[PDB]
Formats: structure tokens, sequence, C-alpha cells
């Protein structure tokens, strides 16, 4: 199917410390493969997936130089934005930046993006054409003017359509057994008396990859979602994910409810009923 | 690969 | 690494000049040409990203990323284009530029009215010493001299009398020995020329 | 409208001493580059800085060389101890992101550094002006003066012509390189020539005074000197002539 | 300054069996700003040498993190996750439930 490479950068100002905290992470699909943390002793971009450890010293010197340069830019952006909003130098503030590219099933370029937030809300963003910007407010409008005068869209377009996409393809091939490979969910149902007149059916999907998954409850074949809970998808810590969906039911009507599971690792969708 | 050599200030 | 032929290239005024460079690293994405006058800093002329051709007046720059070959063409070359030309390049992970070793270019001025002559000159001060000025010769009438026997001759240099519309070649010789005189001061290929008594 | 300012413009020093090169970037610029050019013929980047932090120093020699930027308007490149192979022109440049995206950077005038095996080799030039011949003035109605600067070492001289107390550029031609007075020697002394051409009538006016001036860069006051011979210090040497219709 | 309080899930890496070595996870998500304190508890006492993932964030810009430690669950041992954040006047303790 389609695949992504995304990098996430967070910078937090710290009044009374010398530098802001900067943290950078990169993913391919739902798999993390690198990190940088300004507070760690290494001061290098560091591998987090076995298949990037094979890249040589030129790769790691470059990635580290670039990611250190992003932290220096956010260090200045923190002071500029404090100024624009006339904020006290006493408070902690956040910048976040996310960019990357998607690629289709043919591995050709689908889309590219670049978003920037201040204190958890949209500040500036590249539109889908990769030639223009959306700005949230008058401070962002000033940056927009700056970035238009400096031709930042052109630089980024070239990276997103060239470099981003190419190295994504390259990471897909190296680590094929990790990234391309699919773990179907291991499933089961539990049952709980919640009262004297009611009972919970909980449908589990365990140990799957990737994380996209759809869990639904039908009653007598009729998709329905009243007194349903589906928990947020969660990492197991091994590179796999977990999720459940629950329904509260009249005591006795157990057999009438069915749990449907869709995951690209399943040949055909799975159906489950409470067994006894 | 990250974008480089570097981004521009806001 | 970057390969550039050092020259020197010597061409007549009005000529089209071609300078070029090769590289091996496919990560280079930006390509620039600089010009540098003798004992001065480099001045950017043209720059290219990725591939293609770019004209600016008399200059065209070209990049073929597949042959890893780049070029600068100068139409209608002038005396003031005489300089060393350097190419430079970088990728996207650093602002570090990698330079070629440069190509030296001489563009020889056109002289309408040659009038070659060797003149002797008297020392100004309370001292009787001698220097032979070879002047007014043609641009393509050049000096292969590096003469020992401790007569020194300087290579040629071009004066622009800006007041009036006048360009001129010149070169100079001297010797400690007063068993030395002007009209034999050149072994190299002169054309027949002025002297007087 | 000040560009990048580099100091000193010339440095002549004995091997073993500390050399300091300085650069003041254009104010407002946050990137600063140090390059080196030797007549092994091209430029090479030593290091660059951004916001005073060093970014890429792969071109830095592994030993003896250290660069700092202690504030946004000042960077230093130091060599302790200096060796002859360090002689070079060292250029400093500065820029901003948006100029660097079109590969524009602004270059200082450079520091020209000569580190010498031995200061006993250093000599200032002797300078003579020679006067036009009557032959030239009759045949062409133009008049050429020549200046000869001879016997200097090392190769740090700037020659200028002055008439009636103002520097002139019209009619002046001065060798781009200087001669070596014995080419087969390594540390040959050097020589240089320049010509000034003027109208015949301009030479024939006795109220015109012509001066050929050579600035030599050599030893400073903190260099030691023992020889029974003048200390070959940084200095100006000149020579003069007057017009005549006679 | 928008401030979003964390969602918390406490769960084990593999199905829990008494006396079998496993991993206890506390996943915190949906929060802003990023400063957050998370402890894993055994019978009210902090476990030491807990690890966490590298800070990242979702489409709405809210942050998420996984904290974890090796453990071997028992019948009578109670586990829990304790989280503090600027949006809480005091810590949320969330008890681990085998079938949560």
């Amino acid at each position: 199917g389609s695949h992504s490479m995304r990098y996430f950068f967070t910078s937090v100002s710290r009044p009374g410390r010398g530098e802001p905290r900067f943290i950078a992470v990169g993913y391919v699909d739902d798999t993390q493969f690198v990190r940088f943390d300004s507070d760690a002793a290494s001061q290098r971009m560091e591998p987090r997936a076995p298949w990037i450890e094979q890249e040589g010293p030129e790769y790691w010197d470059g990635e580290t130089r670039k990611v250190k340069a992003h932290s220096q830019t956010h260090r200045v952006d923190l002071g500029t934005l404090r100024g624009y909003y006339n904020q006290s130098e006493a408070g902690s503030h956040t910048v976040q930046r996310m960019y990357g590219c998607d690629v289709g099933s043919d591995w050709r370029f689908l889309r590219g993006y670049h978003q920037y937030a201040y204190d958890g809300k949209d500040y500036i963003a590249l539109k889908e054409d990769l030639r223009s910007w959306t700005a949230a407010d008058m401070a962002a409008q000033t940056t927009k003017h700056k970035w238009e005068a400096a031709h930042v869209a052109e630089q980024l377009r070239a990276y997103l359509e060239g470099t981003c996409v190419e190295w994504l393809r390259r990471y897909l091939e190296n680590g094929k057994e990790t990234l391309q490979r699919t773990d179907a969910p291991k499933t089961h149902m539990t049952h709980h008396a919640v009262s004297d007149h009611e009972a919970t059916l909980r449908c589990w999907a365990l140990s799957f990859y990737p994380a996209e998954i759809t869990l639904t409850w039908q009653r007598d074949g009729e998709d329905q979602t009243q007194d349903t809970e589906l928990v947020e998808t969660r990492p197991a810590g091994d590179g796999t994910f977990q999720k459940w969906a629950a329904v509260v039911v009249p005591s006795g009507q157990e057999q009438r409810y069915t749990c449907h599971v869709q995951h690209e690792g399943l040949p055909k969708p799975l159906t489950l009923r409470w067994e006894p | 690969m990250v974008w480089g050599p570097d981004p521009l200030y806001v | 690494e970057v390969e550039q032929d050092p020259g020197p290239l010597s061409v007549p005024e009005g000529a089209i000049v071609s300078l070029n460079c090769t590289y091996s690293n496919s990560a280079f994405q930006y390509f620039m040409w600089y010009r540098q006058y003798s004992r001065k800093g480099p001045e950017l002329l043209m720059y290219t990203y990725s591939s293609g051709n770019k004209e600016d007046g008399r200059f065209t720059a070209q990049v073929d990323k597949s042959s890893k070959y780049i070029s600068l063409f100068i139409r209608d070359s002038q005396p003031s284009d005489s300089a060393t030309y350097l190419c430079a390049m970088r990728g996207d992970s650093s602002y570090k530029l990698i330079f070629g070793s440069g190509t030296r270019l001489l563009v020889r001025p056109d002289i309408q009215n040659p009038d070659p002559a060797v003149y002797q000159l008297r020392d100004s001060k309370s001292s009787d010493k001698s220097v032979c000025l070879f002047t007014d010769f043609d641009s393509q009438t050049n000096v292969s001299q590096s003469k020992d026997s401790d007569v020194y001759i300087t290579d040629k240099c071009v004066l622009d009398m800006r007041s009036m519309d006048f360009k001129s070649n010149s070169a100079v010789a001297w010797s400690n020995k007063s068993d030395f005189a002007c009209a034999n001061a050149f072994n190299n290929s002169i054309i027949p020329e002025d002297t007087f008594f | 409208d000040a560009g990048v300012i580099q100091s000193p413009r010339h440095e002549v020093t004995e091997m073993g001493q500390q050399v300091t090169l300085r650069c003041k970037p254009i104010s407002g610029h946050d990137y600063l580059f140090w390059y080196r050019q030797t007549m092994m013929r091209g430029l090479e980047l030593l290091i660059y800085f951004n916001n005073n932090v060093p970014i890429d120093d792969s071109g830095m020699p592994e030993d003896r060389f250290s660069a700092k930027m202690p504030n946004a308007s000042f960077s230093t490149l130091k060599i302790q101890p200096s060796e002859p192979r360090d002689s070079a022109v060292y250029f400093c440049a500065s820029s901003l992101w948006e100029k660097l995206a079109k590969n524009i950077q602004y270059f200082g005038a450079g520091t020209r550094l000569s580190v010498l095996e031995d200061l006993k080799n250093v000599f200032p030039p002797e300078v003579a002006v020679f006067e036009p011949s009557e032959a030239e003035i009759s045949h062409t109605q133009k008049a050429t003066l020549v200046c000869l600067a001879t016997g200097f070492y090392p190769d740090h001289v700037e020659l200028s012509w002055w008439v009636n107390g103002k520097e002139v550029h019209s009619g002046v031609c001065t060798d781009p390189q200087p001669l070596k007075e014995q080419p087969a020697l390594n540390d040959s002394r050097y020589a240089l020539s320049s010509r000034l051409r003027v109208s015949a009538t301009f030479w024939q006016d006795p109220r015109n005074h012509f001066r050929c001036q050579v600035q030599f860069y050599g030893l400073s006051e903190n260099d030691e000197w023992t020889q029974d011979r003048a200390k070959p210090v940084t200095q100006i040497v000149s020579a003069e002539a007057w017009g005549r219709a006679d | 300054m928008i401030q979003r309080t964390p969602k918390i899930q406490v769960y084990s890496r593999h199905p829990a069996e008494n006396g079998k070595s496993n991993f206890l996870n506390c996943y915190v998500s949906g929060f802003h700003p990023s400063d957050i304190e998370v402890d894993l508890l055994k019978n009210g006492e902090r476990i030491e040498k807990v690890e966490h993932s590298d800070l990242s964030f979702s489409k709405d810009w809210s942050f998420y993190l996984l904290y974890y430690t090796e453990f071997t669950p028992t019948e009578k041992d109670e586990y829990a996750c304790r989280v503090n954040h600027v949006t809480l006047s005091q810590p949320k303790i969330v008890k681990w439930d085998r079938d949560m």
C-alpha cells in the first residue's frame, strides 16, 4: 500500500537553563528509525531501527549536522515568537515542526507536507501545491512574507519531491523484512458481568502491524454503535500494536453480537462471537 | 534524510 | 573532488571562451563559477541548481549532472575578463563549498596601430643607470624570455591611457653591467622595430 | 555599507610564533566562513560558523589551527606554532540564509600570510624612477616613466604612482607577478616594474612632480633583530622625478 | 496557552500470567505541553529504572510517550501508573487491570 516518511521536531524553551530542549524523531510508516535529543551526551543523530545501522559515517555526520542546525533555527524562533506575541521571558513555550512525504503503492510521490505550530496550535503550513502557505494569524503572516521573499517553498518542494521520496524508497528496501512485512492481529473475546441486567463483551486485537485497523460491533448483522467503547490504538513496545472494542449488552443476548476486524494483514475480514 | 542544509527562521 | 584544467588559456579579444570542470560525487547539487583577479578575492558570476543552462549577458553556465560535467561560456571576451576562473560546488547537507584548482585566462587586447620600439631610459636621480623599454608592439608578438646572464626582462603588461583612447603593450629590461645595450636586449621573436640616434 | 573587514591585511612572521587572523562579518550576518588559498592554486573551506557555533570543520587541519567566534561580530583563526607550509591568503566571508540559498556570500579582502624559515632573508626594496627618452617623445608625443622595485623579500609590496600629491590610475601598468632575481634559488629576492604614460607636454612642464611609491610589509617592532644592517621593517620607499622641456 | 490533559492506558506487553516475566506499560497521550511526570507503581511504591520512548506528537499536535519496565505479575501484587502534568492539581493514579 502507500507508505510515509515523517520527521517530528519539538523545541521547548526553558527560562533559567542555557538552552531549550530539542527532540527530533523520524519514522517510516509507524516505525521509528532515528532520534536526536539535545540533552543526551552523544550530541549525534542516533539509530532506533536495526536497518539504518548499516549506513556509513558520511550519512551519520550529515544527519547530525542537519538536525543540529534545525535546533539552532528553533532556538531563534522561540525568541522571535515570544517577541511577536509580547510574552514574558519567564514562561516556557513550544515550537513543533512536522514534515515528510507520502508515496503510493507504486512508490511514486503522492504528497508532501510541512507544518509549524507554536504552543500547540497551527502557525504556518505549506499548502498541497508545495508553492504557497497558509498562515493562522498576523504574526504568521509576517513569517509568510519572509518565507515568500526568501523562496523557502522552492527549496522544500525540491526536498519533498526529490530527496524525501528517494530515501524513503531506500529505507523501504533495506529493512524489507521489518517495514514491508505484516503481522495479522491475534484476537479473542472476554466477558464481564457489569451488573445483574447487563454484561460487557470486549473484543481484542493484539500484536499487529501496521497500526491501521478497524474494529466494529454488529447486532444481528446491523452495524451499531450505542454503548460502544473503542480504546485508542496503542503500542505494545515490540513494534506491534494493540486495540480493543467493547459493548455493553443485555444479559442473555450475548450470541446476537458480533465483532468485525479489518487489517491489511488479514486475507479476509474476521468475525467473532462470544463462544459459550 | 532530513531537509538541509537548514530551515529558515520564522 | 573537482577536476579543472589549469590553462593558461590565451585568446584574442572578441573570442568565445569555454571553461569547464568535472566531478565524481553525485550528491553535488549546486554549481557556481567565480572569477578572481590577480591578488584579489573571488567574485561570484553564475550559479546553477541541479541541471540545465542559464544565460546572463555574455555568460552562459551549463550543468550536465549525468556526465558530471559543467561549463561556462564567455561570448565576446574582453581584456577585463582576464582572470582566474574557479568552479565550486556543494550538496544539501552543508554550506561547505568544494573548489576546482582554477583556470587562468588571458584575453589579449586588439591594437589597431602597432608601432614597436625599444627605447633606452635614463635614471632620474644622481646616478647613471639604464633600463630598456620595449613598447607599442602587437598583442600576438609575445615574449618568451626568462633571461639569465643577469639581465632581467619583465613579461608584458597593458596600459590604458584613459584620458585618450589608447591601449599599449610594454615590457622592461635592465642590467648591472654597462657591457650591455638595448638593441641586443631581446633574443626572443621580435618583429622589426624602432630605435634612434 | 561596510563589507567584511579582515585584519591584518599582511602578516610576515618567523616560524614558531603564534599567528592571529581576524574577521569582522557584515553586521546582521549570522554565517561566517574561513577559507584558505595557496598557489597550489584553489580555495578550500577551513570552517564555517552559524550563530557563533562551528558547523563544519572537516577542512580544518588536525593540529595547530583553531577558530573561534566569541561574539556575532568577531572571529579569529589562530595558528600556534606557525610553519612555512601555512603561508597562504586566508579569506573570511559572511552571509545569510536567503543569500546562501542562491549561493551568495560576501568576501573580505583577505590576509596574505608569509611564515618564514628565517628573518635574515627579509629585505626591503630599493626603488628608482627612470625618465622618458627624447626618442619616444618625438616619435609618439607620449612619455613613459618606469619604476623599478628591486631586491625585496618576501613578496608583499604595493606600488602606487602619485603626481602633484594625488594618486593616479590613468596610464599606469604594473606587473601582475614580480620577477625572481635568481630563479634557481628557493628564497630568491624579488623585483617588480611599473610604467606611467602621460602626454609629452605633461612631462615637459616643470611644475609636474612624479613619485613612484612602494609599500613593503616586513618585520614589526615585536620581532627581534640583531644583524649589523637595518631592521627590514614595514615601510614605504619611494623615488621621484620632475618634468623638463630641456 | 492551550493545555490538554493526558489520556492514560496501563497494560502489559503480552497476556498476563502469574509468575511469568512480562512488560508493564504506561502509555500517555493527547497532552500539551510536553513536561510530564510518569511513575510505574508496585503496591504504592515507585519502580526504578523505568524507560520511556522518544517524545513525539500526533496530527492535533498533542504529545504521546510510552513508559515501561520488566515485571512479573502475581495474584496479590497491584500495579499502577501515576502521572502528573500542569493540568492536574494532583497525580492521576490508574490501576492496572489485566482485562482493562
